[PDB]
RNA sequence: AUGACCCACCAAUCACA
RNA sequence: UUCGCCAGAGUACUACUCGCAACUGCCUAAAACUCAAAGGACUUGGCGGUGCUUCACAUCCACCUAGAGGAGCCUGUUCUAUAAUCGAUAAACCCCGAUAGACCUUACCAACCCUUGCCAAUUCAGCCUAUAUACCGCCAUCUUCAGCAAACCCUAAAAAGGAACAAUAGUAAGCACAAUCAUAGCACAUAAAAACGUUAGGUCAAGGUGUAGCUUAUGGGUUGGAAAGAAAUGGGCUACA
């Protein structure tokens, strides 16, 4: 069978979003990319460099928000700026998400040498598309 | 070496080996446990043995009206620090070491007896907390399976009762245990019997019953003598409300066909109203320790008979050899006379 | 879930104004097709599932149809079928067969009276009349059906419409009702086109197998053919793909009455022949009568070859072929 | 099958389409097949409406080709048509007028009696009965004898000509050779036959 | 069969006479019940399966204002009853059989589950139908046209009538203040 | 024609003061 | 109402006795010792060189085409061989991890070297050490197979079963199949998809990890070596014109 990327189906009681719920055949056709920039286009240079930016992100952003992340990050690099999207549970005071919103901002600007935007979107709990 | 690391999720879900070839033939032993503890439980954003009062996190925004400066505490106050976390781990540990006591009902091991608490509020808002409900009996029974081999069902049977005289048992059955649990209680309310107590302690009269291969013999006690029986019987009769009784059990004690039979037997009961109906005469108790004194139990609503019941000399009645043997004193049996603890 | 339609209506409309404002739009004569223009512009999706992509639309069709509440505050049912647990598919058969009950009655009361008055309005055939699928009566009861539910009101439709009709009758089988769509496959004739003083010239386009072909013919001129500037000849020196160029000629006898140029791209020297047979078939379609057309695409002339290569597959060989399996 | 179920093979003759008026069975019968609207299959580049082609040439080129050369099978088959028309001429001029008036010139002819005199009446299927292998006689379809006629032909004239022996050489001799009988392709037919007479018992086993 | 002999009159030349004296005494009862469930406001069902009287009975019903399961029963419908029919529902009060038996001649299971659900039950229980489970029985035909008809009616009857009566003396109550 | 032995279901959580 | 029988299984229609035209006989009928069961009926599977229907669409037979098995080479296994890796290894390994080894890669062998020895800190770094029968991750396989499964309901008990459409107890959300999507128009075809489980299938050497092991060494470097064909064989390439 393939296991790729996919959420096995439980007793039926297990909550899945939207993302989660299709597997790697579905990219393109239902679910769209998590990440966009243009190295990945016939013509174009440095999908590598990306790519690591790309996983560095999710790490990073997965450290710095411990357990309010919700939805996997969204990547979108326009022009030498990179905005970051992300779906984020309500959990810490807004002081403290303030806070990691320009320590991150900030830090990330002076470390891949770009200005770096980060746009937090906050819901209640995880949005669930299937079973549950 | 940054990139070779992974998430939290995924090393519980590797270090566990829950999902793994082992666990659903059981390949493995039950005696073998191991579990996940969170590791984020007690932390607090910003916090690091570094030892950092971070404006926005660790400390309060404003003090005394002003922004307060990224600073770092003292060598000892770091180490008071780690040591009231080092504390909480303890604590935790002290926490999940203790095992909460499980009630026995009949063994230790044996779920028989035990109480299930108070069945499921039923669609309409209806709702028994004057039930309790007892399991009877935890099975593991297997079916042959196609693909899988092999397959566990846990069946339970499980009876109900309020105390005040109705009471009824059903059967449940499911891949988990909990689960059968719910199921018996829930479909337990359902079939529900009503059974006549004399004076609200003792049956009406003795019983003898043969429910396929069981015989069930019960004999009606007077006010003093609590529930002298197969505990199955004790555990039924504690829900119906039943307090005092004497009750064999002779061929096969199949738990299912004893409570059937058993409330059966139950059910089957002539209360002295309906002998008095059916007979149109007076019933008539005599108390040995009240004498001669003729109390009237049951009179005979409608016309009564002026007809005097045929004197039989001698009596043609089924006799069991066990009660005669009883009454002449033949049983000697080591096993009979023994003091046993309170109902 | 009921106030919940109505909050939907609610903030469509309140919606729809925002979207006509910003749009640039008269927000009255806004469509659902502008709507879809104007979220196809601001939220450009790319996704090959049609289904998946951005939507606003009024809550009705967005929804599943819902079953309304069955009985009254005091718990009587409204419906005397209710209990049946399918009441609108049981009322359906049990007005239908009220109705086949009815004709019956008064077609022999004019029996008994010497009346046959009525007619057989079973024939619907030139309309393309059809009955519903099961999908379609399962969506006009608001109810899941079953094969042998359909199978049974449908055999009882056809014995009701076997009787003689009576007006209420036939508006009642009249619902069930559909019209397949138009059945023609008769082509359509290029234009005879005039040029330049010259007349009579036709155009055709054959595609086949990696090779295309722009055919013209002259209706005016004696018979050659001049593919990519040379003759037909030098270009096609196989006896076969001649024969292929020669087939539809041969098959109208137009054989020495037309001059044609052609420009054929692609493919190899057969699908290349082919191609330009197709193209030449297609363009001798607008000096022909329109019943040899018809004869020409029952010699399977008018019709492209779908017959392509097919792409190699992972694991095996040739797309077909595979590596050599071994037992043991 | 890039076609669905619901597309009909071509009618590629042009004597049925011009001259429908005679008939009324036919007439109804392509009203039915056109009205239907009917999807036709793409006549196929083998086929043409050709009034000089033979469906059995054509079939026999196909079982002459080898990889995926038409060009060197229609080669082979035109240069053996060419070879037994001129070996006919040959004959033809060398003999006396009762001679010229019996024999054949043209090849076509001559091909299609070879091959119906190389065709065999009946054949042999292998059976299986009590852990045995008989070969027992079996009644053929057309079809089938038409197909070993002609690669009982093209397997010979493969086989045992020398290397230095051209194609439509050898295949002209034995298409003359089995027009009057007397060639090895008819001596295989006739160890079919012998066979089948030799095992006829065993017809028996035969349960269709 | 072998309950039913005790409402037997007689058995003429091989053919079960039914004895209409205890007819009556039965029906009377059982339409006297019936009536007084239409008057206290409850849900009334006509269960038949048989197929020719399906229409009839379905009509008589509807004319009632009453319920009719004339069709195929499904298998959880008295027992189950949330899930067929829906998130909570009211069962009906009184079940009146016109057929005891299904197409296939074993009892139907309405009775059996209506016993099962605390409903009582009136029917007409022909020579070879069982009348244990049934709470008031009507011994009579229910094979004839007219049989069925008579019993169709006097079930409308009574319902009706009960409704009416229901009607009045809320108005006649409306009127005493 | 044949194909060591051995394989299986008898333990309970999390969260808060 | 009687009579005859029966007190776990084997040992045992046996040994020893009595009687008997039986003398390899019948009849009568134990014990030592061994075992913790032996038995009877059923249930669901699986299986059947069991029967009856219906099929197979590259698929079994009948039949079509081209190949393999013989030759040379190429490449992989197995052996033998070396001081000198590992993994796959019925179907479901065998131009397989490798869309790739002259050094490197590289894990192996032989010599030599280095012991807070990649990092901000750490009585610590580091380990291609053992265990794929602790695992996550990816897959193979049945399989283009149609089932899996929560929640209920029924059964003179239920281990389990649960359909009859002129319908007899079944409703069921969900997941698969189906439908859509892709292969730039349909259609077809192809691709993709294919649940739950099965084979403790494959992989601790992608990486990560549980448990158990090494720590001036099972760790980190440098230099140079890794041969070979008695034999057997798989898959290919080129041919025999
Ligand atoms: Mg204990
Ligand atoms: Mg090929
Ligand atoms: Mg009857
Ligand atoms: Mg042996
Ligand atoms: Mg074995
Ligand atoms: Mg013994
Ligand atoms: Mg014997
Ligand atoms: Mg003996
Ligand atoms: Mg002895
Ligand atoms: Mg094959
Ligand atoms: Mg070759
Ligand atoms: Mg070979
Ligand atoms: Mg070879
Ligand atoms: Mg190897
Ligand atoms: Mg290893
Ligand atoms: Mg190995
Ligand atoms: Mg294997
Ligand atoms: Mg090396
Ligand atoms: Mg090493
Ligand atoms: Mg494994
Ligand atoms: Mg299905
Ligand atoms: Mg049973
Ligand atoms: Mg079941
Ligand atoms: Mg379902
Ligand atoms: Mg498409
Ligand atoms: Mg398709
Ligand atoms: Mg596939
Ligand atoms: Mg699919
Ligand atoms: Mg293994
Ligand atoms: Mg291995
Ligand atoms: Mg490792
Ligand atoms: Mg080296
Ligand atoms: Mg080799
Ligand atoms: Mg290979």
């Amino acid at each position: 069978k393939n296991r790729a990327a996919r959420v096995r189906v439980s007793k039926g009681d297990k909550p899945v979003t939207y993302e989660e719920a299709h597997a790697p055949h579905y990219i393109a056709h239902r679910k769209g990319w998590l990440s966009l920039h243009t190295g990945n286009l016939d013509g174009e240079d440095h999908a590598a460099e990306r790519t690591v930016e790309d996983v560095f992100l999710r790490k990073f952003m997965l450290g710095t928000f411990p357990g309010c992340l919700a939805d996997q990050l969204v990547l979108k690099r326009r022009a030498n700026q990179l905005e970051i999207c992300a779906l984020v549970l309500r959990q810490l005071p807004p002081h403290k998400f303030y806070f990691l919103v320009g320590y991150s901002e900030t830090l990330l600007s002076h470390f891949y040498k770009c200005p770096v935007h980060l746009h937090l979107q906050t819901v209640p709990s995880k949005v669930v598309y299937k079973y549950i | 070496s940054f990139f070779t690391k992974l998430t939290a999720d995924e090393l519980w879900k590797g270090a566990l080996a829950e999902s793994g070839a082992g666990a659903r033939k059981g390949r493995g032993k039950r005696t073998k446990k191991k579990r996940r503890k969170d590791l984020n439980r007690g932390q607090i954003i910003g916090e690091g043995r570094h030892g950092f009062l971070w404006p926005g996190l660790n400390i309060p925004l404003m003090r005394n009206g002003a922004v307060q400066t990224i600073a770092q505490r003292s060598k000892e106050d770091q180490e008071k620090v780690e040591a009231d976390m080092v504390q909480q781990r303890e604590e935790w540990d002290r926490r999940r070491k203790m095992k909460v006591k499980r009630e026995r009902g009949w063994s230790g091991n044996t779920w028989g007896g035990v109480s299930l608490g108070p069945p499921d509020p039923g669609p309409n808002g209806e709702t028994y907390d004057d039930f309790d409900t007892r399991i009877l009996e935890v099975r593991n029974v297997f079916n042959m399976t196609a693909k899988e081999g092999r397959k566990r069902s846990v069946r339970v049977l499980v009876a109900v009762g309020n105390g005040k005289g109705a009471a009824g048992f059903a059967i449940g059955k499911a891949t988990e245990r909990a689960d059968a649990f719910r199921k018996a209680k829930n479909r337990a309310v359902h079939y529900l019997h009503y059974i006549e107590r004399y004076e609200d302690h003792t049956i009406y009269h003795d019983i003898s019953l043969k429910f396929k291969r069981t015989h069930i013999k019960m004999k009606k006690q007077p006010r003093g003598y609590g529930l002298h029986c197969h505990r199955a019987i004790m555990t039924i009769c504690r829900l119906i409300g039943i307090k005092d009784l004497y009750a064999k059990v002779s061929g096969s004690v199949n738990m299912l066909n004893l409570t059937r039979g058993l409330f059966l037997g139950l059910s089957r009961q002539e209360t002295h109203q309906q002998l008095a109906d059916k007979k149109s005469l007076h019933v008539v108790e005599f108390r040995e320790e009240c004498g001669p004194l003729p109390i009237v139990v049951a009179s005979p609503q409608g016309a009564l008979r002026k007809d005097p019941e045929p004197e039989d000399e001698v009596p043609d009645i089924t006799l069991d050899w066990e009660d005669v043997k009883a009454a002449q004193g033949m049983k000697r049996s080591v096993w009979s006379g023994l003091k046993r603890a309170a109902t | 879930t009921v106030d919940f339609i109505k909050k939907q209506i609610e903030e469509f409309n309140i919606g729809k104004r925002h979207l006509a404002n910003m749009m640039g739009e008269d927000p009255e004569t806004f469509t659902q097709e502008d709507i879809d223009r104007a979220i196809a512009y601001l939220f450009p999706s790319g996704l090959f599932e049609k289904r998946a992509r951005p939507i606003m639309k009024h809550p009705e069709e967005i929804f599943p149809k819902q079953r309304a509440i069955q009985w009254g505050e005091d718990g009587r049912p409204f419906h005397f079928l209710f209990y049946t647990g399918k009441q609108s598919y049981y009322s359906l058969m049990h007005d239908t067969y009220g109705k086949l009950l009815d004709v019956e009655k008064h077609h022999n009361q004019l029996r008994a009276k010497d009346l046959l008055a009525e007619k057989t309005k079973i024939l619907k055939d030139p309309i393309g009349s059809r009955w519903l699928i099961k999908e379609e009566l399962e969506e006009m009861l608001v109810e899941k059906l079953s094969d042998q539910d359909y199978a049974q009101f449908i055999r009882l439709l056809e014995r009701l419409s076997a009787l003689p009709c009576g007006a209420t009758e036939e508006d009642f089988v009249n619902r069930f009702r559909r019209s397949i769509p138009i059945q023609s496959k008769k082509q359509l004739i290029e234009p005879l086109q005039y040029d330049e003083q010259g007349m009579a010239f036709s155009r055709g386009e054959g595609k086949r197998k990696t090779a295309k072909a722009e055919v013209v013919v002259y209706g005016q001129g004696s018979g050659r053919i001049d593919v990519n500037g040379v003759d037909y000849l030098l270009y096609f020196p196989v006896t076969q793909d001649r024969e292929q160029l020669m087939f539809p000629l041969h098959f109208l006898d137009r054989l020495g009455k037309h001059d044609m140029t052609c420009a054929v791209s692609g493919g190899g020297r057969s699908a290349q022949a082919g191609a330009v047979r197709l193209a030449m078939a297609r363009a001798l379609c607008s000096f022909v009568t329109e019943d040899e057309v018809e004869w020409m695409r029952q010699a399977g002339l008018l019709t492209a070859d779908p017959r392509v290569r097919e792409r190699k597959k992972p694991g095996q060989e040739g797309a077909r072929r595979k590596f050599t399996w071994k037992k043991r | 099958s890039r076609y669905g179920p619901e597309y009909k093979d071509p009618q590629i003759d042009k004597e049925y389409y011009r001259k429908p008026l005679a008939e009324q069975t036919e007439e109804e019968k392509y009203e039915r097949d056109f009205k239907k609207t009917q999807l036709i299959k793409a006549a196929p580049a083998t086929k043409t409406s050709s009034v000089f082609e033979d469906p059995v040439i054509s079939k026999f080129t196909n079982m002459m080709m080898k990889g995926g050369n038409k060009v060197l099978a229609r080669s082979l088959m035109t240069q053996t048509l060419e070879a037994v028309k001129r070996k006919q001429f040959a004959k033809y001029h060398a003999a006396s007028a009762e001679e010229q008036a019996t024999i054949e010139r043209n090849p076509y002819t001559i091909f299609h009696q070879a091959l119906k005199n190389c065709e065999p009446v009946i054949g042999l299927v292998p059976i299986l009965k009590g852990g045995h292998f008989y070969q027992v006689p079996v009644p053929l379809a057309d079809r089938r004898r038409r197909f070993l006629a002609m690669k009982w032909m093209i397997a010979e004239c493969r086989e045992k000509k020398h290397r230095r022996v051209l194609m439509p050489e050898k295949l002209s001799q034995e298409l003359l050779e089995a027009f009057h009988n007397q060639g090895p392709v008819i001596k295989r037919k006739h160890d079919m036959h012998k066979m089948a007479e030799a095992n006829r018992a065993l017809a028996h086993y035969r349960w269709w | 069969h072998r309950f039913m002999e005790p409402y037997l009159f007689g058995s003429r030349l091989g053919q079960d006479i039914i004895d209409l004296e205890q007819t009556a005494a039965h029906l009377q009862l059982a339409l006297n019940f019936t009536a007084h469930v239409a008057y206290r406001e409850g849900i009334i069902l006509f269960v038949s399966r048989h197929r020719q009287f399906a229409h009839l009975i379905e009509t008589t019903a509807r004319d009632c204002g009453e319920y009719a399961h004339t069709r195929y029963f499904k298998g959880g419908l008295l027992t189950n009853a949330p899930l067929l029919l829906g998130p909570g529902v009211r069962l009906p009060d009184l079940i009146i059989f016109l057929h005891t038996l299904n197409n296939v001649f074993e009892p139907h299971v309405a009775v059996r589950d209506a016993a099962k659900m605390n409903i009582p039950t009136v029917g007409i229980v022909d020579t070879n139908c069982n009348p244990a489970l049934i709470t008031y029985p009507v011994p009579g035909n229910d094979d004839s046209p007219p049989a069925v008809r008579l019993f169709c009616r006097l079930f409308q009857v009574a319902i009706s009538r009960a409704k009416e009566k229901r009607r009045q003396v809320e108005a006649l109550y409306r009127l005493q203040g």
